[PDB]
Formats: structure tokens, sequence, C-alpha cells
RNA sequence: UAAUAACCGCAACAGGUCUCCAAGAAGCAAAAUCUUUAGUUAAAUAGAAUAACGCAGGUAAGGGAAGUCGGCAACAUAGCUCUGUAAGUUAGCAAGAAAGAGUAGCUCUGGUGAUUAUCGAAUCAGAACUUUAAAGGUUAGGGG
RNA sequence: GUCAUCUAAUUAGUGACGCGCAUGAAUGGAUCACCGUGAUUCCCACUGUCCCUAUCUGCAAUCUAGUGAAACCACAGUCAA
RNA sequence: UGUCGGCUCUUCCUAUCCAUUUCAAGCAGAAUUGAAAAAAGGUAUGAUUGUUCACCAUUUAAUAGGGAACGUGAGCUGGGUUUAGACCGUCGUGAGACAGGUUAGUUUUACCCUACCGUUUCGGUAGAUUUUCAAAGUAUUUAGAUAGUAGCACAACUCAGUACGAGAGGAACCGUUGUGUCACGCCACUGGAUUAUUCAAUUAUUUGAUCAAAUAGUGUUGAGAAUCUAACACGUGUUGAAAUAAUGGCUGAAAGCCUCUCAAGCCAGAAUUUCGUCUAGAUGAAUACUUUGUCUUUUUCUUGUUACUUUAGUACAAUUGAAAAU
RNA sequence: CUGUUGCUUAUAGACGAUGGCAUCAGAAAUCGGUGUUGUAAGCUUUAGAGUUUCUUAAUCAAUACUCUCGGGUAUUGAAUG
């Protein structure tokens, strides 16, 4: 027969089957398309989320019903401290999509690059780029890195910088650094390998790759959650209370004469560690040089960014930072895959310009007052302690 | 805004705010003031308060 | 008869909620049974919130009033709803005033505060209230 | 032995099986809850992790039966004192009808007796002062 | 059934009409005050029954050491026509 | 073969109710009416009845019709039906009968194979020799044959009291701003749970009293951080290109004229299809380090792999294989 | 080179898996920062309504101010040294 009355089904199929990734970074699976008229430059990056503070924006906006005071919104703090660029990789186009041509590598490698072809450092020998890197000047095999530029600039059609992260000036206990591909997209192939070879050895900052008022596409891995049922997962319709057997499941799993489960049948599993996309993330204070504070024209107290007592689980971000619009998708010391959007957006909302009256730095336990604690003593006074 | 019964300065975008039938409204910075409000609680007896700690000292 | 776009407010109002009557027109209280507006899904009982007019039976007042559907607006609640510049408020209890379909007010008075999201979607309404809040 | 191991139940079965003796606190109560003399710590095995779905016990914003065959289940009233208590009626009852007020702590005062001032009993009433404004730990009517 | 009433809405309830397929007088007819772990309807209070599910505790479930059965079983076990 | 209905959930058909694109009207506007492409999305809340059905009160853009053993009972419920008690009405001399009525009436097992959702462990892809090379092992960065697919809809301002029309009445394209729901998240702000038996108070019993606790399987109350979570807080899915379907057309024969073509060649046009983006994904690629430089088989060491060890045996550089297009 | 084992391991988790570190490891306290509750225990303010007395003082006395923004707790899935 017929469902006496018809509903929306529920959970996505999309994300059909819902397997939990492995890596806790996220691979960026594609990258904006490119534009052969333009300088090159980097299409992404990548930081280690911290946590969700809530700030009063003024709005910029016309036409709009929204008070002149303020509207209060959620942000993001993203800890993005400089990466290193360790050498550079070119793809072809061949009739079985990208193929990695060749791959070119600086000279001095950092000792968290070399962790990550290891799976057991502390009895690891480490002679992981020793080779290359004490026969880097020999002129035989300096003619091989110079015939590998030469074929990269005849045969390759992408171009990407095999970029890593510092986790020394991060208050993560990893230490192996992440290494991600960020791909360049500019001029022709004669001037990408010409950028990519520049870039060498040197530390690239997210103001170089990332500018103020622009939109991204995040790419991260969610939160773990484990075994889940079914409303939990899917959030079917639990059964009355008098059900035999129990209430929070799905009642019938399928008609009779098919004789199979089918693929879209709500069933228990894995919620938790899977891989998310989310487009079109307003970023609202780009923490470089200047703007590393929490300061602001209306608000002029010097305050970092960091709430009373660190923020929770994670610590202190003193190095630069992000400020995204919302929720991202993963709990906080994540490793967050931002880059370049594919699809700019030309909404009004996305094109106006972010002009921030306060951002809240009052610790994150509690129902906390104070915004600094160079001003909870001033309100406070003498305690009994220290006097 | 000031709290109602607290009397501490309420932060931004925090705090619940009453509003009686008699038309006037008051703006607290959490659920325990708010509670001892709703009590008729005189903040002259309640140790922690700004108001208390006004009077005296 | 409304004028403007309303905002987003946590309906706290049911089918069958009964709510007062802030109007002078001899009606107590009016329980809701539906809402204008209201798209509804499965299972799911209507909602009102703030600024939305309803379709309210009285079951106490005047004779001429009682046993009879008339339409509402909610102007205030007890709910909790936060305002888009981060001000969380709600009231004492609910209330609504029975208007028509263009927006004509049936009353000539209104008793206590009206919130500011019911008084700016129907002009009628603003000009009786004793204060917005 | 006279039983959550000696009896009858296929057994060291949460079932069944007639009696005598009987401390304190608290209350109207051999009620619920805690302890003294007495008995026992073993009575179809335990450790780790703290997923789903469960059995048993709970709580919740705003609305309050719109859920459902049906207020099923659950929640709510609950002790005592005073005031008050309808229709109907076999004149007995309905009636704890319904409804409303009080209840703590400390310091006091008075009433209720025996022997010719002393001595003994828990019981009722009243007055100040203080607080977190008081039967509600347990026991404990939902009403029309 | 029809008509009033109950509700916004009544195959339900109550009160009236009675050519009653097929009521009717110790196969008892009418009448109920009290009483009932009896049957039915509507109000007040109350609430996760529901909007709409969230969370907490014990025992389990999961893994492990020791001990360790039963129902069932032609051969067995991916689908479309 | 557990025989009605309902609750829950998935999928499929189009003989389409709404949204999209088009023709016709006795289409001036608004409303409506007939038909075509199209099944990717959506199709409600309640009173009475066990009801499917029905009839009413609302709401929405619409509240369309159907199948899957009259889908779905080791999924539930047991209202009816459909055993054993009892009452009434008619029939029967009597036991008793009644798709006539009323009330009360036990809903058993999955630990098996498969299916589906998740999760591990071992194996693995055959033609490469510019030593600046090639192959195997370990690891990282990538690649993406295939499978899925996600965003829809409404309202308000302007357009505009304009076009139309005598008047009554009375729209629309671009643009702006919000809402609802679906999906994916998320913990700052607001709300909820709370055995941090956290801090405080307090009822009964016991430590001679104070302090400090204990017991009432968590005594109770108030506040309550962390974490979990919101249908109760808040963010993203306004995102681009090409080709199409019904239909409207261009040049144009057949058939000197006419015709969008049951002709050759083209354009515009859907919530459509395909790239783009999102999720899972097999054979692969590059780099780093260890080796190997023709070769495998059997025993054997390791948690396991490669290199490695012994006795053997086997060939030793030199004539092959490309025009494209019609 | 990988695996086991260890941190009664986390950003993961039914068990496997996954992620980090493994002597510059790791753990434990302590001191700060940040939170929750509401002024700790000892004695004093003839505070204190009254009773009792020496016989014209002390005793007992709910509550209550001073020391007291005090004490207690604070990763257990919080952050420094």
């Amino acid at each position: 027969s017929h469902r006496k009355f018809e509903a929306p089904r529920h959970g996505s199929l999309a994300f059909h089957p819902r397997k939990r990734v492995h890596k806790v970074r996220a691979t960026v699976s594609a990258f904006p398309k490119d534009n052969a008229a333009e300088k090159p430059h980097l299409t992404g990056f990548l930081g280690f989320k911290a946590g969700m503070t809530h700030v009063i924006r003024e709005v910029k906006r016309t036409n709009t019903k929204l008070p002149k005071d303020g509207v209060l919104e959620p942000v993001t703090i993203i800890e993005t401290p400089p990466m290193v660029v360790a050498g550079f990789v070119g793809y072809k186009k061949t009739t079985t999509g990208l193929k990695p041509i060749t791959a070119v590598f600086a000279e001095h490698i950092a000792d968290e690059f070399k962790r990550r072809y290891t799976k057991k450092w502390y009895k690891n020998t480490k002679n992981q780029f020793a080779v290359h890197t004490e026969k880097y000047n020999d002129v035989k095999a300096k003619s091989k890195r110079e015939r590998q530029i030469r074929l990269i600039k005849n045969r390759c059609d992408v171009v990407r910088v095999i970029a890593h992260t510092q986790m020394a000036l991060v208050p993560l206990k990893q230490k192996k650094a992440e290494v991600m591909e960020i791909q360049i997209n500019g001029g022709s192939i004669a001037e990408k390998v010409d950028f990519a070879v520049s870039l060498l050895e040197k530390q690239i900052s997210v103001n170089s790759v990332f500018g103020t008022d622009e939109c991204i596409d995040v790419c991260s891995v969610t939160k773990g959650h484990g075994y889940n049922g079914v409303i939990k997962r899917f959030g079917v319709r639990h059964l009355p209370r008098k059900t035999h057997r129990g209430l929070r499941k799905v009642a019938c799993v399928g008609a009779w004469h098919p004789a199979r489960v089918s693929w879209t049948v709500a069933r228990a599993g894995q919620m938790g560690f899977f891989k998310r996309t989310e487009v079109n993330k307003k970023i609202y204070r780009l923490g470089c040089g200047d703007l590393k504070n929490a300061k602001t024209e209306f608000d002029i107290t010097e305050k970092g960014i960091t709430p009373m007592g660190g923020f929770p689980h994670y610590g202190v971000v003193k190095n630069d930072f992000l400020m995204i619009k919302g929720t991202v998708a993963g709990i906080r010391r994540r490793v967050i895959s931002l880059r370049k959007a594919c699809f700019p957006s030309t909404t009004r909302t996305a094109q106006e310009q972010i002009v921030l009256k306060f951002i809240d730095t009052s610790s994150k336990y509690g129902h906390s007052r104070f915004q600094t604690t160079t001003e909870k003593k001033a309100r406070m006074g003498p305690m009994k302690k220290d006097l | 805004q000031v709290c109602a019964f607290s009397g501490f300065k309420i932060p931004v975008a925090k705090g619940r705010k009453y509003v009686r039938l008699d038309l006037k409204s008051f703006t607290f910075i959490n659920k325990k003031s708010l509670m001892q409000f709703l009590r008729k609680t005189n903040p002259r007896k309640v140790f922690w308060t700004a108001i208390y700690r006004q009077l005296n000292k | 008869g409304r004028q403007g776009n309303k905002f987003r407010v946590t309906c706290g109002l049911n089918n069958a909620s009964t709510v007062n009557c802030a109007d002078n027109t001899g009606a107590k209280t009016l329980t809701i049974i539906s809402v204008k507006g209201f798209h509804g899904r499965l299972n799911r009982l209507p909602r009102a919130g703030c600024g939305d007019m309803v379709v309210a039976t009285c079951k106490k007042g005047k004779p001429e009033y009682r046993k009879k559907m008339h339409t509402a607006v909610i102007i205030r609640q007890r709910r909790t709803w936060r305002r888009k510049d981060g001000v969380t408020l709600y009231f004492e209890d609910n209330a609504a005033v029975i208007v028509n379909m263009k927006g004509e007010m049936k009353g000539s008075a209104i008793t206590g505060p009206v919130s500011k999201e019911s008084a700016d979607l129907w002009p009628k309404i603003s000009s009786n209230a004793p204060t917005i809040v």
C-alpha cells in the first residue's frame, strides 16, 4: 500500500556510506579552477582550530532592518602559525586523471617533517633525507634537479608546494608536522615553477594566502561520537511508551517481498569521525601584525585573543589567527584545511565590510563577568590573600 | 546595564531580561540572581551582593 | 495587514494553548487553534510566536464573544526569545489582542506592555500600547 | 533443622508450610526510617572499558491530553487544629463534601491534681524575639 | 433516526418524540439515597502521554580468567527476469 | 504462510494536487479553464467512530490518487473480530442459534545463514632497464574507473494603485530583505540534565557535648561548574558553465509558390541531463630510507616483510612493429 | 622497517582500529591564573526577647554583626610554571 501521510526522509543519501576517516587531517579533494591570467598565488593553508567566542558586529549593509547598535555573532578562532615550504610537485593530465610527474625537495629539512615518514621515531635511525641532503651540491645530483625542473615546465599542467606546519609554535603535544600540498594558481607553467622554486625553505604567512573579508571553504574532520543508535544518527521518531523491546529504533526496516533490507533504511552504526567541507565562511579579523590583538576602534583596551584562563582544552593563542564566521566542522585542536573558495559568492552579505565593535575575551567557564584579569582585580579590590 | 538583584555590571550579550505585567523590566546576569529575585530575597541581607557591600564598609 | 519582515522568534505557544486577552472586548482567554502562515509538518502542532496572527476560540468572556472563532495577535509571551542585538528577554504571561484580517484592532486599549516584535508588525497595535518593550 | 541450605515442590528452587518469647528513638499507630542483645558478610563467579538497544529508578525550558481505542503510564492532593460545608435522601446518610486560614526555632506565662508549702503527669491555650516563613527525610485522600 | 444541548468541529454523552424489525409488568415494569479494585461522558488541578526529545544513576550488554547448556539442522545460503 | 486497523520506516508507478517550462479559450486585467514536457522536491493540524471509508472546524503554494503476500505483529498496540463468564431482543416446547447489541478476556524464541549498518585481520594486479635508470620492502603526499547526491518553498519593500479596464477591480520581469522546513555541523551567548553525592541549609537515628562526619540502596531542598545537548542557542547549502524535453523560431527543399525539418543544417527554451562542487571508493603515481642489478622452487628465522646464507643449474650486445585524412 | 608492550594514552574508541609521545619521554604533587558555593572553626559586638539567680552577678539563650570577597572545591574530559 501507500504510506498514509507523506514525510521528508530522514538523513542524507549523499553521505552514505558513513565510513569514519583514519587520518586526522582532511585532504582537500578539489582546488579552485585555475585562471591563467594573473600572478601566481597560493590557494590554501592549514590551521589548528582553538575554540569559539562571541562578538558584537556593526552592520555595514544597506536596506536592512538589523539594529544600528550591533548584531551578536559567533566567531571561531583558528590559530595558524606560519608554514614552511619544503619542495614542490608537478602533476600532468592523462587519460586517467592527474599523474605526479616528479617532485623536487629543498635541502634543509626540519625534524618535524622527517617524522612523517616513520611510525616509531624513538627507535628509528632518523636517516630520512640524509642521502638527499649530503649529495645536494654534487654536480651529478645538481643536474638531476635541473632536469626535474625542465621536465615540469614542459610536461605538466599543475604545480603544488609541499608545505608543512611548525609544531613548536602550537601548544599541541604532537611534534611531527602536518603536510599539505597547496596548489599554485596563476600564470603559465613557466612562471608557476619560478614562483614555486622561489618559495623553497621560505616561511609563508596566512596574510600572503588570504585577504581581508574573504570567504573560504574550510575542510575538516568532524567530532567523534562512536557507536550511536538510530535516533541520534538519523533522527527517526521515537516509538510510543507502550512498545515492547524498546522505543528508540526504526520499527519497519522494509516491506516483505524485496526480501532484503534496503541501503536507504535507517540503521545503527558509527556517527562521528567523518570528513565534511563547508563553504562560504566569512573571515572577520586577520590576526597578522597590527590586528593580532582583540582591541577595536570602539573598545581600545589592549587584550590578547586568549580568554581569561585560556581556551578550554587548548591553551593560549599567541601566533597568527583567523576569525571565521560561525561554527566550523571539528572540535578544538583539530587540523583545519582552509581553502580559497571554488565558487566565489556574489551575495550582498559576502561583499559587506566587517566592522567589529567588540570581541568577548571573558572566561569560557561558568558565567564569567570581567574581560581581562587586570580588570577583575580592580573591581573586586584587594583580597585576604596578598594582603 | 546593571543587574537588578546582584547590582553587578552585566557584560554584553549576557543575562536574561524579565518584564513584569506592570510595565517594569529588569535585566539579570545569571539564573542565580534571577531565581533569588523571584523569591523576594532582599539583596541587603545577601552577602556577595554589590548592594550589600556598598551599604557597609 | 502586517507591515514588515518579522525576524526569528522562538515560538512557545502550541495548539490548545490558552492565552489571556489584553484587549477590552469582554473576552478573557482564547485557546489557540491554528496559526496563520504555518508551514506544517507531519505530527507537528501549530506554533505561535510573538507578532504571529493566530486563530483562537474564546472559552471565557461575554456571551457575544464566547463559543466563537476569532483572529488574534500575540503581544507578549512567557517563552524566552533572543533579539538580534544580543538581548535575551521574556515576559510575565502570555496575552493576545483580537484583530481582524486587515489588522484593525477590535478593542480600544491594551493592558500591560507590548513586545516590540508585535508592535511594528501591526501599526494599529503600537498606537494603543502603554509601553512597547 | 523447623527453613532465602535439613520438610513438600526432580535441586543449596525469589513458591508453600501451624505456633511461643519480644529493647530504644518517633508517632495516634506492632506503620516507614535508624540503633542495642542475638545472627551474618556467604548465600546460581569476578576484573577491566563506561558504545548502541535494554530492565529498574529519575529530572526538564514554553504549551498542558493537541498523543491514544481510552488520562494507559506518570505527575499532582495528602498529618493535625480552627472556620465552613450544596442538591438529593429510606431522614439514618451524602461528608474527610467542596472552600479558606494556621503549623518552625528560642525565651516565657497560665489552666487541668494528692497530702498538709512539698511532690507527680503529659496535655491544652496564649505572648514576645529570630530566621532560609516552617506536616512533607519517612508515612501520608486528587476533587466535581 | 429527528430535534435541543455539549465542542471551533460530536457515528460519542445527556434530555425529549415513539406503528417500538423484536420493550413491557415476580422470564418481574418503574424507581438509586448510601454503597462498588463494575460500565460510559464532560469539567478543575497535574504532568515527557504529545509538540520533541535531552540528560543522570544501578544492573546488564562489549572484552577477559574459570566453568558452559538449549531450540533447530535434506544439502545449504548474493540478486533481476 | 499468525488472519482488520493504527503508530514507525523505506522505496516504486503517473492516470499530476502545488512549485518549473509551454501552447488554447467564449484569455482586456485579476480569477479560472483544456492540454503538452516532467516523478529530482513537497503533499498538514484536530472533534465523533475500533474503523479503511465518511462528515465537519481550521491551515498551507498543495493539503493528488495508488503498489510493495489487501508492504509492515520473534517491529509494536489488541480498539474490533475470533474460544471458554455474564446480560438483553427475536426464534426454539428443550439443549441452544443470531455478518444483532453490551462488558471482561495470557500476544512465545533470534545466540543460526543471508540482507543492511558499522568494524578488523592476511593476500594482491606484468612488463621497466638512459645507474641522473629499473624492481621490491616500509611510510608519507596524492590520483579518482564506480556508487550516492541537496536544497527547496513562502512572505515583505520597491515595481504600483502603474500596464488593463468606462468603472468595479487590478498583476509581472530585474533588485533588496526575512521566514519555514530538509541536510551538514557546532558549544561562545540563552535554556535543560547533573552521584564533581562540588558549596550551603535542613528532617529522623547514632557517635557524652562542640568540630567533624555517618546512616534513610543518591534523605530532601537552593545554587551548581565539566561534559552531553536544543524540536529551546547559532552558522553553511543564493553556486558557475554547456547541452537538452514540450514549445516558439532562422535559412530551406520536397512541390518554381507555401512550410520550424514524418528533409539536410542551426537558435531560444524545465524544479531536466552532463561538467563544477560534496561523501565513500578499486587498479595506480611521485618522493624519502633500506636494498637488489637475470632467475625462481623447497626447507627455514621473525609478531611479520625485505635484504641475507648454503649446495646446485641456466643465456650472455648487436638485422622486430607507425604517414595522416576522405 | 613493521608489530607487541608502556604513558592505568588523547583530539579516537564495544573489542580490534585510529591519533600522539616514548628519556628533550611521562607521571605526581605544590604555586599562580580561571571557575562554583555564599562569609568557615576559636573568642568578642551588657547586640539579643526573656528566665534564673548571687541577692541588687553571672549562668542559659533562636539569631547575630568584627576578624571574613572568609572557609571549602576547582579536571575528573580546563589552562600556566
